[PDB]
Order: C-alpha cells, then sequence, then structure tokens
C-alpha cells in the first residue's frame, strides 16, 4: 500500500480573503508525512501546472515559495495529524485555479511536478465577488 | 573491493561529520609529506586496486548512494544507486580503463558526456556555487537526489546541484581542514547557507597550491597565489606556513 494524500479546504472565497488548504496522508503507509517534502502547486484552464509553495523532507525546515505567493502563502507541518497545510492569505482573483499538494519520500523543496511522486486529488478555488 | 567509509545525514553531529572526514582522509593517505603536508598517491604507477575508495551515504528516509572519489585528487568520479551507476566523463583512456573496475557488478552503467568541474556543473545546476546553499539539509536532499536520478524522477539541474554539494562537502573538505570548519559550522546550527568567496578561492586553488607547496624553496613559495577573504578583499600566500592549518591533502606534483 502506497501513501495517498488527501486534500480539503478549498472553495470560494472573495478578495482578500483567505483560505488553509490541507494535505492529509492516508493512515498505514511505512513511512510518516514528516519524512517526506510536500509541495503545492495550482493550475487553470489554459495554464500548466506551477509550482507554489513546498517544504523539504530535510530537518532544518527548508521551505521554498514562487514569487507570485512569496509572503502572502505559509507551509506547515502538523505531524500529530500526519498534515501539511497551505495557509493562503489576501488571495486576489488571479490564484483562481485546482491546487494540488505532492510528496516524495525524502524529497526536497521543488518547484518541478516530476521531482514528486504522490497526488492529491486537487482542490477548486475561486476567488472574486 | 575498494575500502568504504559510511555517513549518515540522519542525526548527523558536528562529531560524527568530523569522524567521517578524519576517515575519509585516512582511506586517502597513507605518509608522503611535503613540507608537513600529506601528498596523495602519485597517479602514475599506482595499482587500480589502491586507486578508489568509496563514500556510502543514507539519509532519514534510509535512502542510499555510494560515491566513488579517486585517491590521487580526492574527487568524485561517480555512484551507485542500487543497480545503476554514472560515471563523469573521464578526461583520457587512462581513467577510463580504471573506471571500469568500479561497481563491476552493477547491472547498469553510464559514463555521462560531462565531466565533472565545477565550471560544467554550475552550468548544469544553472546557478554558481556562490548561490547553492550547503549544510546537513542540503547534504540529506543531495542523496535523493542521486537515488531517484535512474527511475527518472531528478531533473538534471537537480542532480548538477547535488554533485556539487557532494563534492564540496566531501572531497573539498577532505582537502581542506578550513573547509571542514565551514561545513560543521552549519552543522552546528542546523542551518544552510552557500559557500563565501573565503572557501570558493581555496577550491579554485587547490591544484596551485599543491604546486606553490611543493615545489617551494624550503616553504618559500616562488610566486605568491592569491586568495580572497569573506568580504572579497584580496590576499597573498607566501609560504607554506600559514596553510598548515588550511590545506589538509595535496595532488602529487614534480
Ligand atoms: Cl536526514
Ligand atoms: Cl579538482
Ligand atoms: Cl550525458
Amino acid at each position: 500500500a502506497q501513501v495517498q494524500l488527501v486534500e480539503s479546504g478549498g472553495g470560494l472565497v472573495q478578495p482578500g480573503g483567505s483560505l488553509r488548504l490541507s494535505c492529509v496522508a492516508s493512515e498505514f503507509s511505512g513511512f510518516t508525512l514528516d519524512y517526506y517534502a510536500i509541495g503545492w502547486f495550482r493550475q487553470a484552464p489554459g495554464k500548466e501546472r506551477e509550482g507554489l509553495s513546498s517544504i523539504s523532507s530535510s530537518s532544518d525546515g527548508f521551505t521554498s515559495y514562487s514569487d507570485s505567493v512569496k509572503g502572502r502563502f505559509t507551509i506547515s507541518r502538523d505531524n500529530a495529524k500526519n498534515t501539511v497545510y497551505l495557509q493562503m492569505n489576501s488571495l486576489k482573483p488571479e490564484d483562481t485555479a485546482v491546487y494540488y499538494c505532492a510528496a516524495r519520500l525524502g524529497g526536497w523543496a521543488s518547484f518541478s511536478p516530476q521531482e514528486y511522486d504522490y497526488w492529491g486529488q486537487g482542490t477548486q478555488v475561486t476567488v472574486s465577488s | 573491493q575498494y575500502p568504504i567509509i559510511n555517513f549518515t545525514t540522519a542525526g548527523a553531529t558536528v562529531q560524527s561529520y568530523t569522524n567521517f572526514i578524519r576517515a575519509v582522509r585516512g582511506r586517502l593517505t597513507t605518509a608522503d609529506v611535503r613540507h608537513e603536508i600529506p601528498v596523495l598517491p602519485n597517479r602514475v604507477g599506482l595499482p587500480i586496486n589502491q586507486r578508489f575508495i568509496l563514500v556510502e551515504l543514507s539519509n532519514h528516509a534510509e535512502l542510499s548512494v555510494t560515491l566513488a572519489l579517486d585517491v590521487t585528487n580526492a574527487y568524485v568520479v561517480g555512484y551507485r544507486a542500487g543497480n545503476s551507476a554514472y560515471f563523469f566523463h573521464p578526461d583520457n583512456q587512462e581513467d577510463a580503463e580504471a573506471i571500469t573496475h568500479l561497481f563491476t557488478d552493477v547491472q547498469n552503467r553510464y559514463t555521462f558526456a560531462f565531466g565533472g568541474n565545477y565550471d560544467r556543473l554550475e552550468q548544469l545546476a544553472g546557478n554558481l556555487r556562490e548561490n547553492i546553499e550547503l549544510g546537513n539539509g542540503p547534504l540529506e536532499e543531495a542523496i535523493s537526489a542521486l537515488y531517484y536520478y535512474s527511475t527518472g524522477g531528478t531533473q538534471l539541474p537537480t542532480l548538477a546541484r547535488s554533485f556539487i554539494i557532494c563534492i564540496q562537502m566531501i572531497s573539498e573538505a577532505a582537502r581542506f581542514q578550513y573547509i571542514e570548519g565551514e561545513m560543521r559550522t552549519r552543522i552546528r546550527y542546523n542551518r544552510r547557507s552557500a559557500p563565501d568567496p573565503s572557501v570558493i578561492t581555496l577550491e579554485n586553488s587547490w591544484g596551485r597550491l599543491s604546486t606553490a607547496i611543493q615545489e617551494s624553496n624550503q616553504g618559500a613559495f616562488a610566486s605568491p597565489i592569491q586568495l580572497q577573504r569573506r568580504n572579497g578583499s584580496k590576499f597573498s600566500v607566501y609560504d607554506v606556513s600559514i596553510l598548515i592549518p588550511i590545506i589538509a591533502l595535496m595532488v602529487y606534483r614534480c
């Protein structure tokens, strides 16, 4: 049984609002989520997938953010719940997209979809009034 | 079968890193010493069963790779991860022959078209050494990147970057107590950072210092070797005495 990532927390929000996305790893996979790198991506109909934020598997807690989201987004861990969160503040309409998490055992903080192995199912985020 | 030294990033400490680099030096050397600095074995006439040492690296995710280092210059020539091994492009046919003796039981062997000098790896990485962070976290990540490369999970710039990290934290650390000390500081504080010019100019100048020392007049250089300080300011080394705490190994000259 491979790790399975289940996302939640998306939805409709108005400009200046916030959401918090969750990436919850399935029970009974061998390694716990603290052994993984977790990356967040978004993808809009025309656009290709796009890395936004990632946290390394390294113990120094290293994180990476794309210039589009720095200062607004924050990736964090809840190991007690085998979970990673993406806190998205100060949303604006062009953040509208489906957001995905992805994971890799022993991974690094990558923005390349090719450098992860497992994916969440996606969740829609819409920003507008 | 070549000597193996093992190191793990998982729970690594200043002490376990120190023990590791000391062990690597101990296998590289034996020694022949000129003006108090140990000299690596001469590549000429060196028997093949003495040519290489192996460094097995693993991390908390229990990913493992094994680097091969050339004892004549302490530099990484290739690595093995499971069923595959990869080697930098050798500079001549003698070195090409030599690396057929590495990882001989591996089912898949590959030689990259490119060599493992920094100029080339920086290009492939899309970043200079000056902009590539070093530390236990980066080493942990480089192990993984090397591990995932054969199955297609590692982009080329990531692989190149991972080589640049391994080579500096292992080969350059073995060569230079100074660079070992710089890596210890990052481990101590669990704080990654890029090497500053004091480190970069020592790396760039290792062959020239080896020559200057071995060709010196009673320790006095025939011509001074310029280095940079952390802030980029330039200074010259005129004598082996000031390098005794700094450089640990030299490539053979004469
Ligand atoms: Cl680790
Ligand atoms: Cl070199
Ligand atoms: Cl190639």
